[PDB]
């Protein structure tokens, strides 16, 4: 199973055919020999396994670590400060690129969804995706193969001086 | 095995025992020997053969080697890996060479003109624009839940 | 719904026995056509239901699962998608395959590789449904240069015959120039919209995508015969007859056509690009109708045809139809699949001569190889209103009512004058002419799975038209509302057509024996383009390999300049250091020497 | 790292003392339960590489590498007989001892920690090749593959030791981590530009790059079957696997002086693929094949993104796995007849048909059929340097079709069309070279179908 | 009636019209009958080392190796430097790298230039 | 020792292990942030991963 | 498409085509008959006949023998060598 | 290029031309009575100056009939589908198995197929028995000291083969 408040689903709809035809229905007739003549083994099976992995527990934590501070309580050269930094600073990395892939299977899973009508109800996700692809390009993306933490730290530097600039040149 | 004096340095000169010794041994005709000549481009002594020969050697022979027309003896002609049969075929056409290349540029030339007369000029059977509902169908386009409405309308004509 | 996914899932999962079963058999199973055609029909009985389900309600659904190297932003899944075309296309593809699989039992009775060619030809329908499937794109590239390789295999069936390997090549060739165009759509997709998936790419429409449509063009021009990268067509008919039937029938045919069908949200608009469409489908069109005309060889005229009709896609799809494109495939797909069925039939039933000359009277020969192929040929322009009227007739008048490029209807108006003649003299040349074939006759057609395949065949196309163009959605307005002289135009020039073979006809009747004029020419000797291109181009790329590349540049200079230069230097150095003669007076002149040019010279003590 | 070091060691003795007909069993089984304790590292995860002591680590750059060593020998092991089982009992245990100190140099060298003993152990990588080639080089220039292979080698990779020693007191010691924790940048002073020279243009004369690769076709046409899988895929992937690891120090200014590299790669990625359309001596195109993938290699690894670190991995792997099994087939091929040539051995679809079916899946493999880690790493190699350049796309797709049209002349050249009937000594296909083609191609078409372990670091 | 049918370096000249076929010297008598002696003693040698049933290996023919040798290992001797030998090498070995260097270094001027601007389509482009 | 020992055994030992560079923990730990940073009404992906209180911009 | 030939009927077909041709007679037609001699034909209508040969059977036959059949019996004897006729 | 003699003939030249004009006329002209007409009329054009005493003009005539000859081909000269050019061209080259193999087999199958082999081996021993003396002598016997020809003449000298045989009867069918 999973958390369907970070995996939100739209409202189900469901209509019911009304014939008005007298032919009537093969298709009614086929789902109902399908589901007598194939769901009814494997549920039973299933049922079977169920059983067979309930009788003793095992359990699968789910890992977690703490917070050793930042890069900007490191010291000059002293790696024993920085290799717990950059540790976590890469793990933030790699959690960050999963919300990344989170949002886009958002995306892809509403505009099937929607259907042909592109345009409606997904445009606040459409929105949340700009957002935080905007924030995905002016933090992680320029720095190339060889980040560690310190090119971040650079851009973040850099980019906040430039940020600077361009206000008071504008105030 | 196989005689050093097999292999092959030098070109031509001099011309009694250079070309004695390599009618010995490619197996030619004395005076069809050909070297390149020596321009220093490497290529050793090798003859030069009438250098199509692979569409010719009308296939009723019945020689050795079925799929590459050889005799086994034959000095095998430099440029021999582009000329078996299912690489390069150089038949006589049966036209020309200069004929089939004018005419062929021709006609791409005056079919591509045309498309262009035909990209200048373009045909429409004389309707206007469609008469679309909500403001050229709007808010069912990219986006702008709130942004901005943007009216036009259509009357009954 | 669990059916909707389990039945489609199963479609697939039918085409795996047998190619896993004879590898691991070793004890060689006599019914192993039988197998392989009845899993075919289960596959068919089995692809029939969801579709007809489709078409009751809707409910178009995608699937997706097994993900590997989830690695960056993206993702890549095993996923297909049941939307109207990966949706009822399998039952046509899985019809006709069928009916080739009885037609090759028949023709292919008298060789023992019939096992290894029966799990060639499973494993190209796999990998086609494996392509016409997919919306993870890599997942298309996959099928793409899978029927690419088993179209290789299949048309290199026969080992020997040194044609019929350059022709192979010739087609692989073509295949990797589709390939460099979909890589390039490839790498503007994921470089500029985060992923190559059909469904973010619909999703976010770019404004400047002229790029990746020109990438898209050239992988639909490489990969189904189209001009410029056209001429390995009658190279793919070098082969033998069911593979060349499936060959271009519907599969690796239409497979160029299907990816702009395909990305028919991302060609809505760039009116270049759509004008760039249908200016090159006219090209085509044009030039394989022009070059149809004075043929002789069959398997070179139904080629030529399939490449006109291909053209005719193109332009349909040059006008924002795509969906009587898809039609036209169907249609298309039943039809020329039983055309070239039968021209196998002929050819078979006369110990497999194939050509025109030497075929003349073939009518009452039995008569049901006849009916059927003027049952094809005449369902070639649509007599009206048959399956072949629906496609090709409101494709002309729906490009007759579009803002055109004026040119382009011209050219339709003499392709299909065209496909009208040279079908018209095809049934002339080959049926009710004078009978021009050698004696002791072995004609015999009293035959359980010939008359079965071609029942089948002309069953389908005679009513799978009508019947899948009724019930469709209706995914575009029709405009039904042409003027007067631009309804008629289709059938006028059919009919034009028709009279126009026919007086050509009446003229090959007398006798002249007149003279070449050069546009004869031109129309029979494939005109100038296969024979000036696979004649300077081989021979261009092999002058630069052996002067420049090979003798000259790698070989002769790279040796002459880092290994030559050094060796020439110390072979020299040596030669003047160590050739000195053993006296005494040299070498204490030497050391005088070089006292008082260390003192006071070049000083030392300073 | 030493419980894999020394068993390496002690498979040496036992090829001493072991007699007649009782080396083979002992040197082919126990060098395969090495297989498996190497398949048992496996480990790496999430943070940074795992320390095999103060002295040793492993990268996950260097896990499928070494893997794939330690796969490759007894594969080699069985190849290198009949051309010399009727040779004498004492060279045999010599070559084969060779052979073993070959490889406990090439684990060495794989996990190496500090840059100068990666040098010394990338030489002593070096010098069982040479004597290996050379005395069974079974061809009358095999004097000159060995001279022009040493002193190419050698004074290519002889002043990388100089840049490494002055790298060493200027910034500390030399640990991959403490190259890295430490490394600041070094601007565009002229001593930085020979520098950076120095040590790329070692590696670039290690890959080859396309004016040093004649360095190559002669040491393998005249190179016994073992030397040259040996030589082609451990020795090119090392070559690349050093560059990856050094490239991490000087950064700023490999983009001012990367230009010349990339377009002599380019350029000489097509005449290459060019070059091997139309020659002679079948087991050479093997041999330009390599030089084409690996300047694709080199375009991967100068240009400096993760997306082209997983494809120049990816495409190591595959090619080296595909460059071994085809001079094996080659091998084959020599062994039927002693020719060396293409056009003479022909035929071979009615005779051995089931070598056909090898040759067909090394083709296709080459060829880049999709599922495979051949097509992964070219792709990725494309996406990154078409995100270089919106222009280098002809020369990667022309790449493409070039190498599609001589490995499928390679293909139907020799072994389509007609047999020259005055062959009559060519013998149906023995076990032992079809059960070395099943240990080729099962392991690439199972790590086709799960291939997240030989994505590089930027996994 | 007839253009006289001008030959190229593609389209191969016919047996028939030639015309050097009519102007039939003794000469050419004399050659035609010694290449068919030549012929026909090759195919002596060929078919009586061909025929033998003992005859275990290859034929071995010294044509095939005479060109092989000719073709790899007898380049690089011989050879001199002319005018025409490196004007074609320095043509084309350095022409072609020398002109896609310069349009590289063009292409990847104008992108860092315009990116150093800011204004590229850049909003997303992760996979660099 | 070449298949029936090395080949099945190392298809099932590389067929699954533990998560190899951290893949599935980072599924789960990105699925409990993003759901912690939806029920706390925060904006999801905070740019600027260095705390700003925390630099110290160079002057001019 | 294989109808297996046989040395009475090839002899039949090869007699039965000779016989239709118009300017010899089915009376002086004999297997063991000469082209130049007996049945006085030239050799322009000669190899007519052997265009009539090969336009029947389905190949050509070279130059190098339509110098040297001229009589039915070599020319059975030579489809007999192209089709190796026995079952 | 021929392995008789030297040349064809101008007599042969001639021929040939007769029969390539005459197949491009069934080429150009279908209904075969129209073309019987023309055959005939081609026959008369030959028949107007065939007893020239002279030959200068007889081969100019020739060389001015090539050239209305090749203005006059057609685009596909009908072709047999034999012929090399054809639609066959070894068509069933899959199964033209070259028979110094089927030796090479385990002897399950030689026990398979046991009566062919001892005939086989019979063949391989009149093969052996008759190879070296009779046949290298009429080899080394007969011709000059350069051979100058490509015919080989026959063993009419009392009994066993003709030489140089074996590949000339172990051939493969043409329809397996
Ligand atoms: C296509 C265009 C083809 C038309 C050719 C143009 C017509 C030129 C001619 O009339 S043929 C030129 C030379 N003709 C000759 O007959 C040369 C001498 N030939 C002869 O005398 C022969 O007929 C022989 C030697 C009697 C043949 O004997 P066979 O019959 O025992």
């Amino acid at each position: 199973s999973w958390d369907k408040d970070v995996y939100p689903e739209p409202p189900r709809r469901t209509p019911a055919p009304s014939p008005q035809t007298s032919l009537p229905n093969p298709i009614t007739y086929l789902t109902k020999a399908f589901d007598l003549l194939v769901d009814r083994p494997v549920t039973l099976v299933r049922e079977f396994i169920e059983r067979q992995h309930a009788k003793n527990k095992y359990y699968y934590y789910h890992r977690e670590f703490r917070r050793v501070p930042d890069i900007t309580e490191c010291h000059e050269k002293d790696v024993l400060c920085m290799f717990e930094a950059e540790m976590q600073w890469k793990r933030d990395y790699k959690v960050d690129q999963e919300i990344v892939n989170i949002i886009q299977e958002r995306l892809k899973a509403c505009q099937q969804r929607e259907g042909e009508s592109h345009r409606q109800n997904c445009a606040k996700e459409l929105q949340q995706f700009t957002q935080v692809v905007k924030a995905y390009q002016d933090r992680y993306h320029d720095l190339g193969a060889h980040y560690s933490a310190r090119k971040c730290l650079a851009k973040q530097k850099q980019r906040m001086l430039a940020e600077r600039k361009a206000t008071k040149e504008a105030a | 095995s196989h005689i050093t004096k097999d292999m092959l340095p030098g070109p031509y000169p001099k011309t009694p025992e250079e070309r004695a010794a390599a009618a010995k041994k490619y197996n030619m005709r004395v005076e069809d020997y050909e070297p390149y000549p020596d321009d220093g481009m490497g290529y050793g002594d090798y003859p030069k053969l009438p250098d199509r020969s692979q569409q010719e050697r009308d296939p009723w022979y019945d020689w050795d080697h079925p799929d590459l027309r050889l005799n086994w003896g034959e000095p095998m002609h430099w440029d021999l890996d582009m000329y078996i049969r299912n690489r390069v075929d150089t038949s006589p056409t049966p036209v020309n060479w200069n004929l089939m290349c004018k005419h062929l540029f021709g006609f791409v030339a005056f079919m591509l003109f045309m498309f262009w007369v035909g990209e200048t000029y373009p045909t429409y059977q004389p309707v206007g624009p469609k008469q679309y509902p909500y403001n050229n169908l709007y808010l069912e386009r990219g986006g702008d839940p709130n942004k901005e409405p943007e009216p036009v309308v259509h009357y009954e004509i | 719904m669990n059916l909707f996914s389990s039945l489609t899932l199963v479609t697939l999962i039918l085409l795996t026995m047998p190619i896993a079963a004879i590898n691991f058999n070793t004890h060689k199973f006599t019914n192993y056509p039988l197998y392989v055609k009845t899993t075919i029909s289960c596959a068919f009985i089995t692809s029939m239901i969801p579709t007809m389900m489709f078409i009751h309600t809707g409910q178009e659904m995608i699937i997706s699962n097994w993900h590997w190297l989830t690695i960056q932003t993206l993702k890549l899944s095993l996923s297909f998608k049941m939307d109207f075309f990966s949706m009822m296309f399998v039952p046509v593809a899985l019809f006709v395959t069928w009916s080739i699989m009885e037609f090759s039992m028949w023709y292919m009775h008298s060789d023992p590789n019939i096992n290894q060619f029966f799990k060639y030809l499973l494993l190209f329908l796999i990998t086609m449904l494996i392509l016409v499937t997919a919306n993870n794109l890599f997942q298309l590239f996959i099928g793409w240069e899978g029927v690419g390789i088993m179209s290789f295999l299949l048309i290199g069936w026969w080992y020997g015959r040194t044609d019929a390997n350059t022709a192979a090549l010739q087609a692989i060739l073509y295949n990797r120039i589709g390939d460099i165009g979909f890589i390039l759509a490839m790498a503007w997709f994921l470089i500029n919209l985060n992923t190559w998936d059909l469904q973010q790419i619909f999703m976010l429409n770019p404004n400047d995508s002229n790029l990746p449509l020109m990438g898209l063009i050239l992988a639909a021009t490489g990969k189904s015969a189209q001009f410029g990268l056209h001429p390995w067509l009658p190279s793919a008919m070098e082969g033998p007859t069911p593979v060349s039937a499936l060959l271009h029938s519907s599969t690796m045919v239409v497979a160029g056509i299907f990816l702009l069908i395909r990305f028919y949200p991302l060609t809505e608009n760039n009116k270049f690009g759509q004008s760039i469409m249908l200016c090159l489908g006219a090209m085509t069109t044009l030039f394989t109708a022009m070059c149809a005309l004075t043929q002789n060889d069959i398997k070179k005229i139904i080629a030529f045809s399939t490449s006109s009709q291909l053209g005719l896609m193109m332009v349909t799809i040059g006008i924002n139809q795509p969906h009587l494109a898809f039609l036209h495939i169907c249609t298309h797909a039943f039809f020329k699949a039983m055309l070239f069925m039968c021209s196998g039939s002929i050819i078979h039933s006369l110990n497999d001569e194939q050509d025109i000359r030497k075929m003349g009277g073939l009518f009452k020969a039995m008569p049901f190889t006849t009916t059927a192929l003027i049952i094809g040929s005449l369902a070639l322009t649509g007599m009206p209103f048959l399956t072949g009227f629906y496609s090709k007739d409101l494709i002309i008048e729906s490009a007759n009512t579009s803002y055109t490029n004026a040119w382009a209807l011209l050219m339709t108006l003499v392709a299909t004058s065209f496909t009208a003649i040279y079908s018209t003299r095809i049934i002339f040349f080959a049926l009710l002419g004078q009978p021009r074939f050698p004696t002791l006759i072995n004609i015999n057609e009293n035959n359980p799975f010939l008359i079965n395949s071609i029942k089948r065949l002309l069953i389908g196309s005679l009513f799978a038209g009508f019947i899948i163009s009724n019930n469709i959605p209706p995914m575009t307005i029709p405009q039904m509302t042409m003027p007067h002289y631009l309804k008629m135009t289709a059938l006028t020039v059919t009919i034009l057509g028709f009279i126009l073979a026919l007086e050509i006809s009446n003229t090959t009747h007398y006798l002249k024996f007149n003279y070449p004029s050069n546009t004869f020419k031109f129309s029979n000797l494939l005109g100038y383009y296969p024979t000036i291109m696979h004649r300077l181009t081989p021979y261009m790329n092999l002058t630069m390999s052996q002067k420049s590349a090979s003798s000259l540049l790698d070989l002769i200079w790279l040796e002459t300049i880092l290994p030559k230069t050094i060796s020439l230097a110390q072979m020299k150095m040596s030669t003047t250091i160590t050739s000195q003669k053993g006296l005494i007076k040299l070498y204490f002149l030497s050391f005088l020497i070089t006292i008082l040019i260390s003192t006071t010279l070049l000083n030392f003590h300073e | 790292m030493l419980k894999y070091i020394i068993p390496t060691m002690m498979l040496m003795p036992l090829t001493w003392l072991s007699k007649n007909s009782m080396i083979w069993i002992n040197t082919t089984l126990h060098s395969l339960l090495i297989s498996l304790t190497s398949l048992l590292l496996l480990n790496q995860f999430g943070d940074n590489s795992l320390n095999f002591s103060l002295t040793f680590f492993s990268d996950s750059l260097s896990t499928p590498l070494l893997i794939l060593t330690m796969w490759l020998l007894p594969l080699m092991l069985m190849a290198s007989q009949h051309h010399l089982s009727k040779e004498n009992l004492a060279r045999k245990k010599l070559f084969i001892s060779m052979l073993i100190l070959l490889q406990l140099f090439l684990i060495m060298t794989f996990t190496a920690t500090e840059l100068i003993f990666f040098y010394i152990m990338f030489e002593a990588t070096l010098v069982p090749t040479l004597i290996i080639i050379t005395r069974w080089g079974n061809q009358t220039e095999r004097l000159n593959a060995g001279l022009y292979f040493l002193f190419y080698t050698l004074a290519g990779s002889l002043p990388l030791l100089v840049a490494l020693i002055y790298i060493q007191n200027t910034m500390g010691s030399l640990n991959f981590l403490i190259l890295q924790y430490w490394v600041q940048p070094m601007p565009n002073s002229w001593s930085n530009t020979f520098m950076w020279l120095a040590c790329m243009m070692a590696f670039m004369v290690k890959m080859p790059l396309y004016g040093l690769h004649l360095w190559l076709p002669k040491a393998h046409v005249e190179a016994p079957i073992a030397g040259s899988m040996v030589l082609a895929a451990i020795l090119l992937k090392l070559g690349g696997y050093g560059m990856m690891r050094i490239t991490l120090l000087l950064n700023p200014i490999t983009d001012f002086m990367a230009y010349p590299f990339i377009m002599l790669s380019l350029w000489g990625m097509i005449m290459t693929s060019s070059i091997c359309l139309r020659q002679t001596d079948l087991k050479s195109l093997i041999a330009y094949s390599s030089v084409s993938h690996m300047a694709l290699v080199i375009v991967a690894i100068l240009i400096q993104t993760p997306w082209s670190y997983m494809g120049a991995t990816a495409l190591m792997i595959a090619h080296g796995l595909t460059s071994s099994m085809l001079f094996c087939l080659a091998n084959s091929n020599y062994e039927r007849v002693h020719s060396r040539t293409m056009i003479l051995a022909r035929g071979l679809q009615t005779l051995l048909p089931l070598m056909a079916a090898w040759w067909l899946l090394a083709s296709l493999t080459n060829l880049a059929l999709p599922p495979s880690i051949n097509l992964i790493g070219e792709l990725f190699v494309v996406m990154s340097t078409f995100s270089w350049s919106n222009i280098t796309i002809i020369l990667m797709g022309l790449n493409m079709v070039i190498t599609a049209l001589y490995s499928l002349y390679m293909l139907i050249t020799t072994q389509r069309g007609k047999h020259t009937h005055h062959i009559n000594n060519i013998l149906p296909s023995f076990t032992r070279e079809n059960a070395l083609m099943s240990l080729h191609m099962l392991p690439l078409l199972l790590l086709s179908l799960n291939p997240k372990i030989i994505l590089g670091p930027l996994y | 009636s007839f253009p006289k049918y001008e030959p190229s370096r593609l389209a191969s000249l016919p047996t028939t019209l030639d015309p050097a076929e009519y102007d039939i010297s003794s000469e050419t008598r004399k050659a035609q009958a010694e290449r068919l002696a030549i012929r026909s003693r090759l195919k002596r040698e060929y078919q009586l080392q061909y025929n033998d049933p003992s005859r275990r290996g290859v034929v071995e023919d010294p044509a095939l190796i005479r060109w092989t040798c000719a073709r790899s290992a007898n380049v690089y001797p011989n050879f001199r430097p002319n005018t025409k030998t490196s004007l074609l090498g320095a043509l084309f070995g350095i022409g072609p790298l020398i002109f896609w260097y310069y349009v590289f270094k063009t292409d990847r001027d104008r992108k860092e230039k315009l990116i150093q601007e800011g204004k590229l389509d850049r909003t997303f482009n992760i996979s660099y | 020792f070449g298949f029936s020992i090395v080949l099945v055994l190392g298809s099932t030992f590389v067929a699954y292990l533990p998560d190899y560079r951290m893949q599935e923990w980072a599924r789960r730990e990105a699925e409990r942030l993003v759901k912690y940073r939806e029920a706390h009404g925060l904006p999801l992906m905070e740019s600027n991963c260095f705390d700003p209180s925390k630099i110290q911009l160079p002057e001019d | 498409d294989a109808p297996p030939l046989t040395l009475e009927g090839i002899k039949d077909r090869v007699l039965y085509v000779l016989k239709l041709y118009d300017k010899i007679d089915p009376e002086k037609l004999s297997v063991n008959s000469h082209f130049m001699k007996d049945l006085g034909l030239d050799s322009l209508d000669q190899v007519e006949i052997i265009m009539a040969m090969e336009d029947e059977f389905g190949f050509e036959i070279p130059d190098i023998d339509a110098e040297k059949l001229m009589c039915p019996q070599e020319i059975v004897d030579y489809i007999a060598d192209k089709k190796d006729v026995y079952e | 290029f021929l392995p008789s003699a030297a040349y064809l003939t101008h007599q042969q030249k001639v021929l040939q031309l007769y029969k390539r004009a005459l197949r491009h006329l069934e080429s150009r002209c279908v209904h075969r009575d129209k073309y019987r007409y023309f055959a005939c009329l081609l026959r008369a054009r030959f028949d107007e100056h065939k007893n020239e005493k002279d030959m200068v003009k007889a081969t100019q005539l020739l060389r001015e009939a090539e050239k209305e000859f090749w203005h006059g081909q057609h685009p596909q000269p009908y072709i047999f589908p034999e012929s090399p050019g054809g639609t066959s061209y070894e068509r069933y080259e899959c199964y033209k198995v070259p028979e110094w193999c089927l030796d090479d087999w385990h002897p399950s199958e030689k026990a398979m197929y046991p009566d062919y082999f001892a005939k086989r081996e019979q063949w391989k021993k009149l093969r052996r028995e008759s190879w070296e003396r009779e046949v290298k002598q009429l080899q080394e016997e007969t011709p000059v000291g350069g051979p100058r020809t490509e015919a080989l003449p026959p063993a009419r000298k009392q009994g066993d083969l003709p030489p140089l045989w074996w590949h000339i009867v172990t051939r493969p069918r043409e329809r397996p």
